[PDB]
């Protein structure tokens, strides 16, 4: 929330970066549609990130697309299912060798459980 | 009971998606001009680490349930120029070409119908994705919808005429597609006249999208409360205490402040983290439904609207979504004599589909799904053994079509 | 590794190791200073389970998610749109991993496409012939039917239609004339 190779950014302000009038995908997210990369030798530029190849095909009320041919592919999914189990004792973290640190604790007997 | 006559209706679907971002400093928060602040936090720096690592996990996890809403497919599609669908009037629902945004008609309405801090550390994360690019998101599924279906959800873009995408979704549920060509122009004037009741109602607040930001501005404002609180001291100010008392004594009174401010941190971090699993069911909830009701045609009974659901359209909202689902309700429907099955010369002929109706003087068959009067053939149904073996069986002549057929 | 830290905070004390306050002063002036490092440590006991819970939830709901695909990409052909992989889902092969699983889905999506010139339906004699699940096509000579699966060229005939009312109500509709299979089976 700083306001302001000099760039005037919407984000904020950062200093150390040219700015170049073509526009890539996003590499690095920083904050209100900016994305910096490290590109062309190289160094590191901001530009305004893309959504993607625009193309959609013509409406037409007597065409139609069959497919002709097939691809089988296969895709990897990766989820979790569990993790580790830790126990944590009451007592023992509390007071290691003591006397007076087992009396004080009773006091306190219902939050160990 | 035979359904006769059928019902277009949309049904409105508003769930939420993600909420803001709010970064609490540590240090800033609990002492603003002290040195003798800056020394007892050092003893509690392990506190600081469990709450910086956690404001962290918020940002990156309400920014990740964007990306799986608003972006399931990595292509644009513009809309094309050819604004003929045989009647249904589609330019609601595309953005306007003579306003510099990318929002239709529908989401200026949605957007203004739901309705300082930062100098004692209370800043506000900026968010990643603009308002420009959420409507270009939901601009590209209306576009791609009318023109492919499912396709450009699932691979390439196959383009398909409009008159063709409806038949297609009727086959689904048991309902034959010549009723669809023999009412078409019916179906396009229900279909507009759907859309300017909901546009009169939205247009007269959203609960389930205010409820969001009076929560996170009730968490805000909490947080100045706390700041005026003494915590059984005699001032909330720490430079108040330290220009009146000596540092050895007032050693006392910056320890209990302190403290009392950690037991606030402590209840805003967990707060946040258990509203944070709402907001995430929420954003599971509605990105299934973004890839099964908006992408493709859902099986699951009510789960996209009320009733067998065709299609959806879906739109932008400020911290949110709006679904809007094309529901097939029937409306007027009469009641026939049915028969299980026919008796003819000596073998009980079964239906595949349908079921035998009568209206008194005749027997017919007929579906489930619309009332459509046809004639007793031979290759509609099947023999399946003699007529001493079923409960209940009526007795009709079958008018055998390829008898004639052959003399 | 954040529970390490805890065990040489003091928490606002001279020293973490309750020994060493026990081994220079004495019971009844210390016990202001253990009482302070117990109380120090529950903020810590309760903040390390509170976040073990809520971690939990994020857990519990990975767990049933993977339980789902489990019982349905893996278990039967599952008919929900984009569930189990990206396409049409076919089976499943589920693999082993530590603290997880590795799904392996068999999709299918297809490849090359051609554009033909597709018709509604067909006027014979008066009849307007509606398909069952093809569409009519025409590559530019001849008029054909067939899915909107795969490319199939079949003939135009009377079991793979049926009528229904007349030509003039359908909007869209071409000519073509039926080749009657039945007819010629007579003769």
């Amino acid at each position: 929330d700083v306001n302001c190779n000099v760039f005037q950014t919407r984000a904020g302000c950062l200093i150390g970066a040219e700015h170049v009038n073509n526009s890539y995908e996003c590499d690095i997210p920083i904050g209100a549609g900016i994305c910096a990369s490290y590109q062309t030798s190289q160094s590191i530029i901001a530009y305004t990130m893309s959504l993607g190849a625009e193309n959609s095909v013509a409406y037409s009320n007597n065409s139609i697309a069959i497919p002709t041919n097939f691809t089988i592919s296969v895709t990897t999914e990766i989820l979790p299912v569990s993790m580790t189990k830790t126990s944590v004792d009451c007592t023992m973290y509390i007071c290691g060798d003591s006397t007076e640190c087992s009396n004080l604790l009773l006091q306190y007997g219902s939050f160990c459980t | 009971a035979i359904p006769t006559n059928f019902t277009i209706s949309v049904t409105t679907e508003i769930l939420p998606v993600s909420m803001t971002k709010t970064s609490v400093d540590c240090t800033m928060y609990i002492c603003g001009d002290s040195t003798e602040c800056s020394n007892l936090l050092l003893q509690y720096g392990s506190f600081c680490t469990q709450l910086n690592r956690a404001l962290t996990g918020i940002a990156v996890e309400q920014d990740k349930n964007t990306q799986e809403v608003f972006a399931q497919v990595k292509q644009i599609y513009k809309t094309p120029p050819i604004k003929d669908f045989g009647g249904f009037n589609f330019s609601q629902i595309l953005p306007d070409p003579s306003k510099p945004s990318k929002r239709s008609f529908i989401e200026d309405l949605l957007f203004n119908k739901v309705t300082a801090q930062k100098f004692n550390g209370l800043t506000v994360l900026p968010p990643l994705l603009t308002d420009e690019m959420i409507a270009q998101y939901t601009s590209a599924l209306l576009a791609g919808t009318i023109t492919s279906g499912w396709t450009f959800g699932a691979g390439a873009a196959l383009q398909i005429p409009f008159a063709m995408q409806m038949a297609y979704r009727f086959n689904g549920i048991g309902v034959t597609q010549n009723v669809l060509y023999e009412n078409q122009k019916l179906i396009a004037n229900q279909f507009n006249s759907a859309i300017g009741k909901i546009q009169d109602s939205l247009s007269s607040a959203l609960g389930k999208l205010q409820d969001v930001v009076n929560q996170n501005a009730q968490a805000l404002n909490t947080l100045v409360k706390q700041l005026s609180s003494n915590f059984g001291a005699i001032s909330s100010v720490l430079n108040d205490i330290l220009s009146r008392l000596d540092p050895p004594e007032a050693e006392v009174q910056i320890d209990r402040l302190i403290t009392g401010r950690l037991q606030s941190l402590q209840t805003y971090v967990t707060q946040q983290l258990i509203r944070a699993a709402e907001i995430r069911a929420s954003a599971n909830l509605a990105a299934t439904k973004m890839s099964e009701c908006v992408l493709g045609q859902s099986k699951r009974v009510d789960f996209c609207g009320k009733g067998y659901h065709l299609m959806s359209f879906p739109q932008s909202a400020p911290h949110g979504v709006v679904f809007l689902h094309v529901t097939y309700v029937p409306a007027q429907e009469k009641n026939f004599t049915t028969a299980p099955a026919i008796c003819h010369d000596g073998k009980a002929h079964f239906p595949r589909e349908g079921v035998f109706v009568s209206n008194g003087t005749h027997w017919f068959v007929t579906q489930r799904n619309f009332y459509e009067p046809q004639i007793i053939t031979t290759d509609n149904t099947f023999v399946s053994g003699n007529c001493d073996v079923v409960i209940g069986i009526v007795n009709n002549t079958v008018y055998d079509p390829l008898q004639p057929e052959l003399d």
